[PDB]
Formats: C-alpha cells, sequence, structure tokens
C-alpha cells in the first residue's frame, strides 16, 4: 500500500538518460553506458516526509516501435524529456517526444520536465537557456539544467517530477 | 513618492516580460547573466572578499563582471518599484551568526536592538550584485531577515527571470557596489523575522 511513481526517461540518443538514472540511483557518474541497453529501476525515497517508491524506465529507444512505445507512454505517469545543451539537434527533437507522449495519453497536461543535461559542458553549449526556458513556458512546464557528471540538479528533476505526479494523483482521486 | 508593490504573480510576470523584451541585450550579456545566476554566491563572495576591487580577477571572471556592469545601461526600471530578498544572520555581521536567534526560533530581543543600533538610519554599501524579486515569494519566508528595497524610476534594475536558473522566481537584479539607506527595521508578528525597509541610492559603477 505504498505510492509508486512511474517515471519514463525520453530524449534523443546520447543525451544522458542513462547517466542521469544511474547518478540518481547509485550516486555514480557512469560514462558511455551501453547505448542500446534499456532498464527499469525502482528504489525507495522519502518525498516530503512521506515514503514512496519511484520506478524509472531508462529507455534505449533505437527499436521501440509504435506498439512498444505506446504501451509504456500510456503506462508511464511522469516524463523527463531530456536533451543535451551541447547538441541543438537533441533539443529540436524534444518536440517530437512531447508530441507523441501527448498523443497516446490524450492529455495536454501530463507530468513532464524539460531537462537540459550536461550543464558542466558550458564551453560547448549549443542551446541557450533563454531558448529552452522559453519553450518550457510554451509547454507550461519547468526547465532544469542538470549534470550527470557533477550531479547538479539530478535529485531535483526526479523529485520534482514525482511532486508533479503525486499532485496529478490528487486531482484524480 | 509612490511605490508599485506587486500582488498578482501574473501582473508581475507580464510587467517583467514587458521590460526584458525592450532591453536588447547582446548574446554575451545574456550569457554573462546566466552565468551569474549559476554562481551568484561565488561571484558576490569574491566581490565582498575584495571590497569590490576587480583587478585581481582572472580574465574570464573580470570579462564577465564588465559585461554585467555595463548591461545595466540597458536595464532601468520605468517606474518606482519594490524589490524583495531574504538573508541570514551573517548579513548583519559575523557577531550575529550564532546570536540573532533564540532557541525557539524567534529573533532575540537584545540581538535585534544591537542590530538597529548598528544599521538603522544608516547607509549601507553592498559590494556584490543584488538579486531580488518583484514579489515576496516563498524563496524566503523561512529566512530570518527580509528586506524591502525601494527602487525609484530610472534606476538601474533588470528583470532577468527569462534567463536565470529559476533562483526563486520573478528574478530581479541590481548593479554591484550599490549603497542604500535603511529607513526602518522592525520585527514581524511572528517575532521570528526582521523586516528591513530601505531606499536604494545607487551604484558607484557607471561605465560607458
Ligand atoms: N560531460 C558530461 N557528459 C555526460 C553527461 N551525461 C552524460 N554524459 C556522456 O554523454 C554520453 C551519452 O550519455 P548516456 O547516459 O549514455 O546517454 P543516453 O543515450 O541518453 O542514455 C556518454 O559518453 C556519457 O558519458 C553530463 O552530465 N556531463
Ligand atoms: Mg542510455
Amino acid at each position: 500500500s505504498l505510492a509508486l511513481h512511474k517515471v519514463i526517461m525520453v530524449g534523443s540518443g546520447g543525451v544522458g538518460k542513462s547517466a542521469l538514472t544511474l547518478q540518481f540511483m547509485y550516486d555514480e557518474f557512469v560514462e558511455d553506458y551501453e547505448p542500446t541497453k534499456a532498464d527499469s529501476y525502482r528504489k525507495k525515497v522519502v518525498l516530503d516526509g512521506e515514503e514512496v517508491q519511484i520506478d524509472i524506465l531508462d529507455t534505449a529507444g533505437q527499436e521501440d516501435y509504435a506498439a512498444i512505445r505506446d504501451n509504456y507512454f500510456r503506462s508511464g505517469e511522469g516524463f523527463l524529456c531530456v536533451f543535451s545543451i551541447t547538441e541543438m539537434e537533441s533539443f529540436a527533437a524534444t518536440a517530437d517526444f512531447r508530441e507523441q507522449i501527448l498523443r497516446v495519453k490524450e492529455d495536454e497536461n501530463v507530468p513532464f520536465l524539460l531537462v537540459g543535461n550536461k550543464s558542466d559542458l558550458e564551453d560547448k553549449r549549443q542551446v541557450s537557456v533563454e531558448e529552452a526556458k522559453n519553450r518550457a513556458e510554451q509547454w507550461n512546464v519547468n526547465y532544469v539544467e542538470t549534470s550527470a557528471k557533477t550531479r547538479a540538479n539530478v535529485d531535483k528533476v526526479f523529485f520534482d517530477l514525482m511532486r508533479e505526479i503525486r499532485a496529478r494523483k490528487m486531482e484524480d482521486s | 513618492n509612490t511605490y508599485q508593490e506587486f500582488t498578482n504573480i501574473d501582473q508581475a510576470k507580464a510587467w517583467g516580460n514587458a521590460q526584458y523584451k525592450k532591453y536588447g541585450l547582446s548574446k554575451s550579456e545574456k550569457e554573462a547573466i546566466v552565468s551569474y545566476t549559476k554562481s551568484a554566491s561565488e561571484i558576490n563572495g569574491k566581490l565582498r572578499q575584495n571590497k569590490g576591487v576587480i583587478n585581481g580577477f582572472p580574465s574570464n571572471l573580470i570579462k564577465q563582471v564588465e559585461l554585467l556592469d555595463k548591461s545595466f545601461n540597458k536595464m532601468k526600471t520605468p517606474e518606482n518599484i519594490m524589490l524583495f530578498r531574504g538573508d541570514d544572520p551573517a548579513y548583519l555581521g559575523t557577531e550575529f551568526q550564532n546570536t540573532l536567534l533564540n532557541s525557539n526560533g524567534t529573533i532575540n530581543k537584545t540581538a535585534f536592538e544591537k542590530a538597529k543600533a548598528k544599521f538603522l538610519n544608516k547607509d549601507r554599501l553592498e559590494y556584490g550584485y543584488i538579486s531580488t524579486s518583484l514579489m515576496n515569494v516563498s524563496q524566503f519566508a523561512g529566512r530570518p531577515i527580509i528586506t524591502k528595497f525601494k527602487v525609484a524610476k530610472g534606476s538601474k534594475a533588470g528583470y532577468i527571470d527569462p534567463i536565470s536558473a529559476f533562483a526563486g522566481q520573478l528574478e530581479m537584479l541590481l548593479p554591484r557596489h550599490s549603497t542604500y539607506h535603511i529607513d526602518d527595521m522592525r520585527l514581524s508578528s511572528d517575532g521570528k523575522q526582521i523586516i528591513i525597509t530601505a531606499t536604494m541610492m545607487g551604484t558607484a559603477i557607471n561605465p560607458k
């Protein structure tokens, strides 16, 4: 009888979906983790005084066709739309994930977070804070820059996404 | 004169967006600012550390300070406004660090009186940039000291929320090396918070 917040990691390949999951889970910066490797994780964390359990699906994505993708998009409760601040292509792609996620869940207000990862690579930034923050405002969601390397804001994105999921569960029931 | 104090978050945001859109900040000034918001603590700390002298700053930081300073030539408040921010006991002095508070969490009567004796009715020079907000947000509330800054029309002040790492909300930035007069210092009904009302006088850094 414990709350379970199912989080799904989305974003182009090589943006840091795995590193972020692993940094949050085992507090380590795992580099170049198998690109095509997918895995779900489930740990217990205390969210604002209350103890809950979080489930994180670290998607590979290279071959998750319509039926596979639709199933977990539909099952997932919260989404972390991750991209790399040093790769403009991954940022542009975030609109595709958003779109597909809202199409299957037939909802324009699902728990969602725009995450610009690799904030430690400021010298290679290709996406401006202004641009990303603006998009987040358009989608009516928060934008957070993280660094799976320095661990900056990693806990924040996962706990903030939960808070959004936990609140959406209140509106319903 | 009259001072515009925001009470509706949407009105505040709309207003801020209205000014920001007019700044016409270069890419470098925006970047300089985003960088300030990512490490305000280090930058302002280093500015206090040297009482404001920057000729000892590495090229990267000294370059950023210059951009920061001059960006204010583009950011002025069109009217009288009230800016808010919170601080800890160290703000009043090292000798307040572990003295300001009582064990029950309220401001200590004697500590407060010494605070007034030390600051009330006196100008104060801040070596670092002053980050504030257009409204009394939650980013504070749980802080021992609250300051209401009265910024007059035409003063250097810029809404930088569109490019900050959500350091609270409704981020407002004031120039470094500014002086202000503390007109009032009182306690809240709570008794666990000092409310400081001040008049912003301006900065000594006016390049260009
Ligand atoms: N500098 C830096 N590199 C990162 C960061 N996060 C991931 N990386 C690197 O970016 C590459 C892709 O990361 P990965 O976690 O595999 O991304 P995924 O494809 O979204 O799962 C790997 O070489 C990582 O070591 C970060 O925060 N900073
Ligand atoms: Mg991966």
